[PDB]
């Protein structure tokens, strides 16, 4: 999920966009 | 962009302003 | 005059807070 | 929209939980 | 609503949407 | 206090109302 | 024109930094 | 009231201690 | 008729996730 | 200036970086 | 004033409000 | 640095106002 790949590790922006619609 | 732990509302706001006008989606787990 | 922008900061993370776990999906244009 | 109904006029918590998943 | 710890500026936001136009009061201990 | 209510510890809706004028 | 909500939302952040361990009280309209 | 004097115009750190507790 | 200041806010909050570990600086005027 | 381009209109993450240190 | 960590972008918004009409620097390290 | 002396500890006002312009 996002909160373990962004909040509970790091993630880069191209990770951060997998969220985006 | 940054390089650290986003969380909460600050994982939000990230979304909402990397992700621009085509929107994002904020599902913890769901 | 007003702007959409700065509200939509504010709308996200209203929704962060209001929707908790259940999480939401913010659409603005396409 | 969420932007047209609640940027134009102020939404409370009640109008705000509609736009959750 | 959410279900988890709110705290700093991000309890006071939280009593700002919930309370909405009564107001309310933030003291951490006063 | 309300720091060791919601911050210190979760509290629902209803008890973060308890601090509403 | 302008938008007293989102002001509000920025004040009563301010107003958290501001005061402190003192902190407030928020009230708009009734 | 604080927000017919701070959202009229740039309240400072200063002008908005007035308002504390 | 809109409003600089509260713009601000928000343009530092997201220089501050733009930035990263670059940092940045902040003028308005003089 | 930012506030002149970016309080006037909408600037994206890209426009931003223009901006940083 | 507050007394206390201000950290990520609450140090940021932090600055904003002190340093107002002058501006101010946000460095971690550089 | 600002992070350490602001965030990593406690830092009064005049200490935060090092770093305006
Ligand atoms: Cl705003
Ligand atoms: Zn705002
Ligand atoms: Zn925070």
């Amino acid at each position: 999920g996002i909160v373990e790949q962004c909040c509970t590790s790091i993630c880069s922006l191209y990770q951060l966009e997998n969220y985006c619609n | 962009f940054v390089n650290q732990h986003l969380c909460g509302s600050h994982l939000v706001e990230a979304l909402y302003l990397v992700c621009g006008x085509r929107g994002f989606f904020y599902t913890p787990k769901t």
